[PDB]
């Protein structure tokens, strides 16, 4: 299943993933990816801020399904 | 038809919040008023640019026939038009012809939100065009 990833910077990210991975994987794939801790991720979908523990699927997040991404230093 | 207590609490949290206060009030009554599966409350959306905002949003169940679903309020209310998600609390995911009609984003893609005229239009015919959505195929 294949979903995007948009960061402020109007790029735009793609991403291999399962309905069930959890915001946690999802979020050690965007490291992968771009090199961002997953600490300073904050994903966004739908006017919520994900969970790490949750799933895709708890979000019904579907293929082609378009996430945010924000960074924040905690 | 709305507890007095309903409309005294809808009058009070729309004025710091919405721009145009009188129609959001307005439509918003009048829209418990037709649905009584519907109920409002306040809640924190998070903007895809990570900015919070406290806005009025209205939840419950409308007929297709059925679906849970939670409509937001934008604070520019007329100008820009509500936006509904399908309410996925509570439900055991293993479960949708609706699904078709999500949008990436994850919202329900209603015609009637693109085709939006601020001035001839209000949250009961969202509701009503909600009701007969799977009447046409999806769009886009």
């Amino acid at each position: 299943m294949q979903i995007f990833v948009k960061t402020l910077t109007g790029k735009t990210i793609t991403l291999e993933v399962e309905p069930s991975d959890t915001i946690e994987n999802v979020k050690a794939k965007i490291q992968d990816k771009e090199g961002i801790p997953p600490d300073q991720q904050r994903l966004i979908f739908a006017g919520k801020q994900l969970e790490d523990g949750r799933t895709l699927s708890d979000y019904n997040i579907q293929k082609e399904s378009t996430l945010h991404l924000v960074l924040r230093l905690r | 038809s709305v507890p007095e207590a309903v409309v005294n609490w809808l009058f009070k949290v729309i004025q710091p919040i919405y721009n145009d206060g009188r129609t959001t009030f307005h439509d918003s009554l009048a829209l418990l008023d037709n649905f009584h599966s519907l109920r409002p409350r306040t809640r924190v959306f998070t903007h895809s640019d990570g900015t919070p905002q406290l806005l009025l949003s209205i939840y419950g169940t409308i007929s297709t026939g059925s679906i849970p679903v939670i409509m937001w309020v934008p604070s520019m209310y007329p100008v820009k038009p509500p936006f509904i998600s399908i309410n996925l609390e509570n439900f055991d995911m293993n479960t949708l012809p609706i699904q078709e009609y999500i949008d990436s984003n994850g919202w329900i893609a209603l015609p009637i939100l693109h085709c939006w005229d601020p001035a001839a239009m209000n949250l009961i015919m969202v509701v009503q065009e909600l009701m007969s959505l799977l009447h046409e195929p999806p769009q886009d």
